[PDB]
């Protein structure tokens, strides 16, 4: 089984054994687990390259875990903004909705990330979205006190 | 109460706690090669609290710089002040450990952690009346969080009848947008809650706002930063380093200043703001009380005040300062708590800082102080339910159990501010 | 005679203690070196001033006092100021480090560690009396050494001297010129556990005594040197009975006798006038009626109440200087009818006089103007139940959320005393309605 091999090559950012296990047929969208892809993986570490080619070969870019995290939603909360540009780019739901309600612009503003903040606004990211407990992203931006984040959620 | 033990840890600690030194040597005249070189006997009477004095009419600071980063003693050696240091206090480690926490207090920074308390004893043995011991450092990193409350545990344990208080930077994502910081400092205000008696809170977040939006830079440094921490610094220990009305101790500023033991997380603030190189008592008394001063991006309209500490520096009527005091509290009766009577307290100090020539310093006790640690607890939360680079901590040996607990009590501590926000006498 | 110690605690009872002294030197013609030159008798003395001032083989005149601070910074000033070689050296008793104004230090942890001392100390100067009266106690009530240590101490005489009287002068706070925002629980604990070995207590509330140094003085911002000068002249008023010659309030046993009709109702109120400012070196000389009535004028009183609102269980009239005994009828026999001044049913309606005819001292440097008459008026009325209610409810309002009380427990205090000594106020509240206010 090399599914298990390329998930952990993933996370690692090894391009070459990645190139290496999908020659040999891995399996691009095995899940661990927690339903974690391959994709998933590359994307929370910020291994820009090994997200590229994995969206070239068949990887699912809306794939979702046992919670409802897409690659794009690790991207965002991590704070990745070039993966998160190339994943939109490949197809990825800009507005997916996690296990807690959150979308990715959610987890943008949760953590200060005010550049992708704005990417994902220009792609179509709806500032009217309510996690479980009923926040818009502008609603988590008045109510942490961060004026930055409320301007940018304004225009 | 006399002698304090001031210690600085890891990256952040030891830059702030090297220009807590610059400043106040300027203040009490003593230069870099620790001789005295004032005109004023005022400098002298208190100098003891954070001075050893040596042979030679030498003043050398009980002062223990620590770090797991090799790189952080050559950058305090090289600053204006960086060899009055003793240099036997000097412990620095080899492998610094990388904004991770569980480096800081388990693995790297506890090997580390018996050279330290060696020296602390050293300085504690030359103590005829210890007060207690201080810290600077910073929450969203590795050793000054990890290892600085490492250190603030072992030493409560060899000295529990003496007042521990820190200086804490809490880390902001327009600082340093480093997704593992909200951790490091939810387990570090997890130890701080049990461990400490007092906690300045001094928030990168309000640091940020205030050199952005009010000083107007559009790209602040760590040098903007710690200009407003260093003079901050400055304020609040003024009434330890100069005689003054009280004798004003750590401990009867925490008796006074601390109703429930956990509610010890002060909002410092001061007035007047102003950058680095760049007032009636009704401006100051004002400006000292509003939003845009606080050095923790909190609104203290938003809550209530328990307990105030405000002082003043440099030469106006005292009768006046009473009077505009008061008006504070009469004109703003609805943010001060009705069941503690005269909860606010003033002293004023003859010496101003540098440059300026007025001064005031607020030490508050808000409950507004929620809204930081639910900004933390927010960011802590996204990235705890996506387990999110959690593998950094457990192979370092912590389990999963240390951050549901850490996160547990934080946020019971703003569900205790909120209880006594609403809290009516009746 | 009969010797009296006075023992002074903490900053507040020392720095009052050190003012006092003075002027006992002053009033008594002691120089600060001890030496007294109209004393007949050298090495010895069988006068009054002899309950105050020993004297020794080479004509030195020594306070029986004891001075005893956690701290050393204020007694520290009284060894070296002016009156340093007036003082038992070994009387001046330090430790290192305060009460940081907790009732639990002082009384528990580090009153522990000097408690011993202090007593030997005071076994001293009682070794050199021949009928000890009693102790003289002055301390503050907010602050922690002043209600902790003076509390273990009272307890301790009370063990080690059954048969001698106590008299306190406690300062009560006010929120002008405090320290600690502890203090109301600090004055309960104290009041209670000293309350049974205590005979017959003065208060001073800093808020009278700041006002009338506003007020009477003109002084925009009084220091603790101004209320300690007026507070020792009050002290001086009251004491001069002991000292002097006189027929009333001669010894402690008649302070307990004239003004504490029943035991634990022992707070009396004390009134005084003329208060007149230096300023106003040309000022008329006032008549006995003016200052006598001025007893009832509700300003000029050392603890902030309305007698109007109590009834009088004892009123002693202390004057001194030009004070005619037939004048002092006339200006009474007016206040018995004209004015409305209700005694308790059960305590004869009548005013004790004693007449002083020296007049008062001034020190120099002072703020009080020389006057050719005084009076200090030493009543107890139901009325001073007020400033106890005026502290009591200070108190509920922070010990209903239990704000600050980990502090005392944490320093060898249980939680539960709290509460004894609080209903215990509420036993004194319930003790002044009963007698009738
Ligand atoms: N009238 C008067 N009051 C004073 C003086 N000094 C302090 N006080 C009052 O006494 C109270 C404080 O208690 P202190 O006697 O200073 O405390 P302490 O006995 O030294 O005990 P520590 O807590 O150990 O310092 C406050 O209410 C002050 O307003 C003084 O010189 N004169
Ligand atoms: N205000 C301020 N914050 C700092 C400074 N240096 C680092 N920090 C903050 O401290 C946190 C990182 O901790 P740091 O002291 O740099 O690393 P450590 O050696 O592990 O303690 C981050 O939140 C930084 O934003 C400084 O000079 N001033
Ligand atoms: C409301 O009750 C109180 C609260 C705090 C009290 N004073 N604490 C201090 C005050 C200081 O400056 C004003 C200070 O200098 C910065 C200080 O240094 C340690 C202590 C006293 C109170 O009675
Ligand atoms: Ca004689
Ligand atoms: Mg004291």
């Amino acid at each position: 089984d090399l599914g298990k091999k390329l998930l952990e090559a993933a996370r690692a950012g090894q391009d070459d054994e990645v190139r290496i296990l999908m020659a040999n047929g891995a399996d691009v969208n095995a899940t661990d687990a927690s339903g974690l892809t391959p994709l998933h993986l590359a994307a929370t570490y910020g291994h820009l390259e090994i997200v590229e080619v994995l969206l070239k070969h068949g990887a699912d870019v809306n794939a979702i875990d046992i919670m409802g995290s897409t690659p794009l939603h690790l991207a965002a909360l991590i704070g990745h903004l070039e993966i998160v540009e190339v994943l939109l780019k490949h197809g990825a739901d800009v507005n997916a909705v996690d296990t807690w309600g959150d979308t990715p612009l959610h987890l943008a503003a949760i953590m200060g990330h005010l550049e992708i903040v704005e990417v994902l606004l220009k792609h179509g990211a709806d500032v009217n979205a309510q996690d479980k407990f009923g926040k818009t992203a502008f609603d988590i931006s008045i109510d942490n006190g961060n004026e930055d984040l409320a301007e940018i959620l304004q225009k | 109460m006399r002698e304090i033990v001031h210690i600085q840890a890891g990256q952040c600690g030891n830059q702030i706690g090297a220009k807590f030194w610059e400043v106040i040597s300027d203040e009490h005249g003593i230069d870099p090669t620790g001789s005295y070189h004032g005109d004023s006997d005022l400098q002298l009477e208190r100098i003891n609290v954070y001075y050893n004095e040596a042979t030679g009419n030498k003043y050398v600071p009980r002062a223990i710089l620590v770090d797991l980063e090799p790189g952080t003693m050559d950058s305090v050696r090289s600053g204006p002040f960086g060899q009055i240091f003793r240099p036997d206090n000097f412990v620095f480690g080899q492998s610094g450990a990388g904004n991770n926490w569980a480096k800081g207090h388990y693995t790297e920074g506890a090997e580390l952690v018996d050279s330290v308390l060696d020296v602390v004893r050293k300085e504690s043995e030359s103590c005829d009346c210890l007060q207690g011991f201080q810290l600077t450092h910073s929450l969203g990193g590795g050793t000054g969080s990890g290892m600085g409350t490492l250190l603030i545990s072992k030493i409560r344990e060899e000295y529990p009848d003496r007042i521990m208080n820190t200086f804490s930077v809490m880390p902001s994502p327009k600082v340093s947008d480093t997704v593992v910081e909200p951790y490091n400092a939810t387990l570090s205000v997890h130890q701080l809650v049990e461990n400490t008696d007092e906690t300045y809170c001094i928030d990168n977040e309000a640091l940020y706002d205030i050199c952005f939006r009010t000083l107007k830079l559009t790209t602040p440094t760590y040098g903007d930063l710690n200009h407003l921490v260093s003079a901050t610094m400055s304020g609040v220990t003024t009434c330890l380093r100069f005689p003054g009305q009280l004798n004003a101790d750590l401990r009867k500023l925490a008796v006074n200043m601390v109703p429930f033991p956990r509610l010890h997380f002060f909002m410092p603030g001061f007035a007047p703001l102003t950058s680095r190189g760049s007032l009636t008592v009704p401006e100051l008394t004002q400006q000292m009380f509003d939003s845009k001063n606080m050095m923790a991006a909190c609104d203290p309209r938003h809550g209530r005040y328990l307990t105030v500490a405000a002082i003043f520096r440099g030469r106006m009527s005292m009768k006046e300062v009473d009077e505009q005091m008061l008006n504070v509290q009469n004109k703003n009766s609805s943010y001060f708590v009705e069941w503690i009577p005269n909860n606010v307290k003033t002293a004023v100090c003859d010496i101003p800082p540098r440059g300026l020539k007025m001064s005031a310093t607020f030490i508050g006790n808000s409950t507004a102080i929620q809204e930081l640690f639910k900004r933390i607890s927010e960011q802590f939360t996204a990235m705890f339910r996506r387990k999110a680079f959690l593998h950094w901590y457990t192979g370092e040996g912590m389990d999963e159990m240390e951050f549901t607990e850490a996160e547990s009590n934080m946020n019971d501590l703003v569900s205790e501010y909120q209880q006594y926000q609403d809290a009516t006498a009746d | 005679m009969r010797e009296c110690i006075s023992i002074h605690v903490g900053q507040a009872g020392v720095q009052i203690g050190n003012a006092c002294w003075e002027l006992y030197c002053l009033e008594h013609g002691i120089q600060p070196d001890g030496q007294m030159p109209s004393d007949k008798t050298i090495g010895g003395g069988d006068d009054s001033f002899n309950t105050f001032f020993s004297e020794t083989g080479a004509g030195k005149h020594v306070p029986r006092a004891v001075f005893v601070d956690l701290e050393p910074t204020v007694i520290d000033e009284v060894r070296t100021g002016t009156y340093r070689q007036l003082f038992h050296p070994e009387q001046l008793i330090t430790g290192k480090e305060d009460a940081a104004n907790n009732y639990a230090r002082g009384h528990y942890t580090i009153g522990k560690e000097i408690i011993d001392l202090v007593l030997d100390r005071i076994r001293k100067l009682a070794d050199q009396c021949t009928g000890l009266q009693g102790f003289l106690v002055f301390h503050s009530f907010g602050g922690g050494t002043g209600s902790g240590f003076t509390s273990l101490l009272m307890e301790r005489l009370s063990v080690d001297y059954g048969k001698k009287s106590k008299l306190e002068f406690s300062i009560y706070p006010a929120p002008q010129v405090s320290t600690a925002v502890v203090e109301p629980y600090n004055s309960i604990l104290t009041t209670h556990t000293t309350l049974e070995h205590s005979d017959c207590a003065f208060m001073v509330d800093n808020e009278a005594i700041y006002d009338i140094c506003r007020r009477n003085l003109d002084i925009e911002r009084p220091t603790y040197t101004n209320l300690n000068r007026l507070i020792s002249q009050i002290v001086s008023s009251i004491t001069a009975s002991l000292r002097f010659d006189g027929a009333l309030n001669v010894d402690l046993t008649e302070f307990q006798t004239n003004l504490v009709p029943y035991p634990r109702i022992h707070f009396p109120l004390a009134t005084y006038a003329p208060v007149i400012s230096a300023e106003k070196a040309y000022h008329e000389q006032l008549s006995v009626a003016e200052i006598t009535n001025a007893c009832f004028e509700p300003a000029n009183q050392m603890v902030k109440c309305d007698p109007r609102h109590g009834k009088y269980m004892a009123c002693c009239l202390l004057y001194r200087g030009d004070v005619v005994p037939k004048d002092v009828n006339a200006a009474i026999a007016t206040i018995k009818t004209k004015r409305s001044i209700q005694f308790v049913d059960w305590c004869p309606t009548g005013f004790k006089v004693g007449i002083n005819y020296q007049p008062p001292t001034v020190v120099p440097g002072g703020d009080l103007a020389k006057v050719q008459r005084a009076v200090c008026m030493l009543s107890n009325t139901t009325a001073i139940a007020e400033a106890w209610a005026r502290l009591d409810h200070k108190f509920d309002l922070m010990y209903a959320k239990r704000a600050f009380v980990h502090w005392y427990v944490g320093e060898g205090m249980e939680e539960g005393e709290f509460s004894e000594a609080r209903e215990d106020m509420a036993a004194l509240e319930k003790d002044y309605e009963e007698v009738g206010v």
